[PDB]
């Protein structure tokens, strides 16, 4: 280890620069934290613009029968498109079809 | 507290055939009826 030397007489570049870095990963796992966006009501059997933990989309919502395991949040089709989701407030499983 | 319990007790290591073990979930996404 080598010692930094920081004094106020140092010019730009030699001055200390505080750095904060975020190493977050997204949307291949259940969400846990995000901003102040407010939750709305839940509607079914209607083509709607849903938004579950940052995942926008468009389609009708229907209660599916797929058993999502507790570490699992999203269900995917063959083409890697989302197919079913667990509502973050009610832990029921809902089918999503455009 | 450090205790010197005898020795390594001879040579234990034997070998076995792990047929189809060591399979864990690769990702945290639900899938069904698919050969992923
Ligand atoms: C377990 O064994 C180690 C080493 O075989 C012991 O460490 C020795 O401790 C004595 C003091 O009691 C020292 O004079 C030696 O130099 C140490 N040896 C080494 C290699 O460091 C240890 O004391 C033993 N455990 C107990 C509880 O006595
Ligand atoms: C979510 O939390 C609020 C208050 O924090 C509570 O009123 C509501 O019932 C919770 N959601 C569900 C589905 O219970």
């Amino acid at each position: 280890l080598q010692s930094y030397g920081f004094q106020p007489t140092y010019g730009v570049g030699y001055q200390p620069y505080r750095v904060v870095v975020l190493s977050f990963e997204l949307l291949h796992a259940p969400a846990t934290v995000c901003g102040p966006k407010k939750s709305t009501n839940l509607v079914k059997n209607k083509c709607v613009n849903f938004n579950f933990n940052g995942l926008t989309g468009t389609g009708v919502l229907t209660e599916s029968n797929k058993k999502f395991l507790p570490f699992q949040q999203f269900g995917r089709d063959i083409a890697d498109t989302t197919d079913a989701v667990r509502d973050p407030q009610t832990l029921e499983i809902l089918d999503i079809t455009p | 507290q450090c205790v010197n319990f005898t020795t390594r007790t001879q040579l234990p290591p034997a070998y076995t055939n792990s047929f189809t073990r060591g399979v864990y979930y690769p990702d945290k996404v639900f899938r069904s009826s698919v050969l992923h």
